[PDB]
RNA sequence: UUGGCACCUCGAUGUCGGCUCAUCGCAUCCUGGGGCUGUAGUCGGUCCCAAGGGUUGGGCUGUUCGCCCAUUAAAGCGGUACGCGAGCUGGGUUCAGAACGUCGUGAGACAGUUCGGUCCCUAUCCGUCGCGGGCGCAGGAAAUUUGAGAGGAGCUGUCCUUA
RNA sequence: GGAUAAGUGCUGAAAGCAUCUAAGCAUGAAGCCCCCCUCAAGAUGAGAUUUCCCAUUCCGCAAGGAAGUAAGAUCCCUGAA
């Protein structure tokens, strides 16, 4: 993971949701995932 | 489940179809007797009781009479009570012997320490004595008591008391020899308490 | 000049239902009666309350995450003596204890207020040993 | 563009049943399910045909409307065809086997590995290496076959361990 | 931490370090569980959850700290009046002696140095550890017990096989 | 063993796709509750079970009181595990 609260995406594949009230983010490259804590 | 309770008396050594000496805790366990057998419908629990004596009547008393004269008994002077084991099995005025057990099972035994009496610091919780010389006017001491803050001194911290007279249990030893003639246990080891005092034996709980 | 009661008293037997209740909401009428402010003949130092039975303790409600997040925290007097236990845990296990706590939290504080304590009697289920005493249902104003 | 506002035929073999409330029941050949669900919802089987609604538009009930139709979808599709997945394995000493309805895996380990599908799925082992879930459910068959994977999930350097057939494993260069 | 302000304390709040005694936090040193990797493996880096337990012995220095030797799974960071002197020591700082350098006309002085230099107190209350007595528990007694609840314990290596 | 953390996910819509999530399901730690050991009914909420004793005498209208006892225990004595 990339745990920081300035979560962003990366690239256009990179595709921000929310999970447990949460802020995270997804895409199929793992350097690219990340969430906020 | 199993168990039973008499007397430890001493130890000594044994081999083991070698050489190998074997440490050995020597019990005699006269055959005991089931006493009364509790339920969950009265009790609120399974389990029953076993007698390991056999007292003066100059010694008993008429209600200790009657409750074993349910069964067809003299009055016993250590009674003690066993849980979670098979119920079925077992009867009132039902004997037990030390041929439940064999030379290989393992035990969970147990007893009441020795009394060594109102003791320090050191012998009582193992702590450290200060310096003996360079000019120590401290030794044999328990330490500070805490800090300021609280203004108080915090539980548990440990001082000087009547150390002995605890009930222990120790785990996994091993039985070697029995002698049912002799109605004598041969344990593997070393048990808490005098000579001429109660150890309960178990299965052991694995 | 008015009355001020002592061993005049009728102390009826009230029963209640918990199947779908929040216990605050709950618990702030039956301390209330169990003080005795539901009667005129009240005297704030005499205990003038009435008897309370409480059944299905275990069906009473929360809101939100309580379940989850609530925490009854409870210290011995050892260092690190510090003990918690979540509401759901406690409803499952024992909810009677955690009714209890409430009640006894909301109730005034002295002797008075555990003797009118003592009059309380919750119970797990629908069983209500206290047939003897021949109460009746109270139900709930809220 | 919805989901939960579209229809579900009922093509044979088929017999839906509000039991209650909401506490629908499904059968036909492969067997038979049951699914309680959200009771704000409304439900009407018409002749062959299911039609969901919902009272309101909210999120929940929204979520919930969707939700509804494509579970039931799954439901009667698991009945009528039931639902598969297939998994590959990828090594040189990774092989499967059974022992009599139960999985037997020998991977990569100093043991070898043991699955039981107790819950009327089945498992099928065409070949050492690819295996098949097939049941009713796509939630327990989807289960069951992570418990698989994650047993030897692969590796990217060497794509080893097990694979669902349809899977783009990411690769790696050792180094 | 160095500090700033002077709010309690100058009809006295004893001040460094060390010993004994521990205790708490977690921003975790090890052990446990994971994500990512410029992760081949073995070892690692970084981040996340985790404070249950554990977290060495010596030389030099009064020392803290630090350097060094050899080990360890690891040799954690901090708070508790830089914890703990009515519990200990008193080596240093910080009285009176004397001396060196230096300053001063001089008496004398120096966060400059060196040698030597009195550590009192029968525990009333609370608190803590143990031990007894009294009463209560809708009659009086002997035994066995339930368990709310409390406390304890809770660490880890190396080798063989897998290979 | 049970429930969980981080994590992993299955199914799945809101958002025709995707999605570990809102509904619903499951995993998952030396950690939490248990399992292990000890204390424990002053737990004034004072518990439970077995067994023993009997329901005597005086006043006192009753209330109640004393005054000999049963079962039993102690004073005292010999001693220590």
């Amino acid at each position: 993971m990339k745990v920081r609260p300035s979560v962003k995406p990366i690239c256009e594949k990179c595709k921000v949701i929310r999970r447990k009230g949460k802020v995270m983010v997804i895409c199929e490259n793992p350097k690219h995932k990340q969430k906020q804590g | 489940t199993k168990g039973i309770l008499g007397r430890k008396i001493g130890m000594t050594q044994v081999f083991a179809e070698n050489g190998d000496l074997i440490p050995v805790t020597v019990i005699e366990a006269a055959p005991n007797v089931v006493l009364q057998k509790k339920t969950a419908e009265n009790d609120g629990y399974e389990a029953i009781q076993l007698g390991f004596d056999d007292k003066r009547e100059k010694l008993s008393n008429k209600p200790e009479k009657g409750h074993v004269a349910k069964a067809e008994t003299a009055p016993k002077r250590f009674v003690k009570e066993l849980r979670g084991v098979e119920m079925d099995a077992y009867e009132v005025g039902q004997e037990v012997k030390v041929e439940i057990f064999s030379a290989g099972e393992i035990v969970d035994v147990t007893g009441v320490s020795k009394g060594k009496g109102f003791q320090g610091a050191i012998k009582r919780h193992g702590q450290s004595r200060g310096p003996m010389s360079h000019g120590s006017r401290y030794h044999r001491r328990p330490g500070s008591m805490g800090p300021v803050d609280p203004n108080r001194v915090f539980k548990g911290k440990l001082l000087p008391g009547r150390m002995g007279g605890e009930q222990i249990t120790v785990q996994n030893l091993e039985i070697v020899k029995v002698d049912a003639e002799r109605n004598l246990l041969l344990i593997k080891g070393n048990v808490p308490g005098a000579k001429k005092s109660l150890i309960t034996v178990k299965s052991a709980v694995k | 000049t008015p009355m001020a009661n002592a061993s005049t008293i009728e102390r009826k037997w009230l029963v209640v239902d918990a199947a779908g209740k929040t216990l605050g909401r709950l618990s702030s009428e039956v301390a209330a009666i169990l003080r005795g402010k539901h009667k005129p003949t009240y005297t704030p130092h005499v205990d003038t309350g009435d008897h309370v039975i409480i059944i299905n303790a275990e069906k009473i409600e929360l809101t939100g995450k309580k379940l989850t997040d609530k925490i009854y925290y409870r210290h011995t007097q050892h260092p690190g003596g510090l003990k918690s236990r979540t509401a759901l845990e406690m409803r499952t296990n024992y909810p009677e204890k955690m009714l209890e706590l409430a009640i006894k939290g909301m109730l005034p504080k002295g002797s008075l207020g555990r003797q009118m304590f003592k009059k309380l009697n919750v119970y797990r289920g629908s069983e209500h040993p206290h047939e003897a005493q021949k109460p009746e249902v109270y139900e709930l104003r809220g | 563009s919805r989901v939960g506002k579209k229809l579900l035929e009922i093509p044979s073999d088929v017999t839906v049943t509000l039991n209650d409330n909401n506490t629908v029941a499904v059968k036909g050949p492969k067997g038979e399910l049951t699914r309680t669900f959200h009771p704000d919802m409304e439900i009407k089987v018409e002749d062959n045909v299911l039609t969901v609604a919902r009272p309101s538009d909210q999120k929940e009930h929204r979520a919930l409307h969707g939700t509804t139709r494509s579970l039931l979808g799954n439901m009667v599709e698991g009945v009528s065809k039931g639902f598969e997945r297939g998994l590959e394995l990828v090594g040189v000493g990774y092989r499967a086997s059974k022992s009599g309805n139960k999985l037997v895996l020998n991977v990569g380990y100093s043991h070898p590995v043991e699955i039981v599908p107790e819950e009327g799925i089945e498992i099928e082992v065409p070949s050492q290496t690819k295996v098949v879930v097939k049941g009713t459910d796509k939630e327990r068959v989807g289960a069951i076959a992570a418990n698989i994977r994650a047993v030897r999930s692969p590796e990217p350097y060497k794509g080893k361990g097990i694979r669902y057939e349809g899977e783009v494993v990411r690769r790696k260069e050792g180094k």
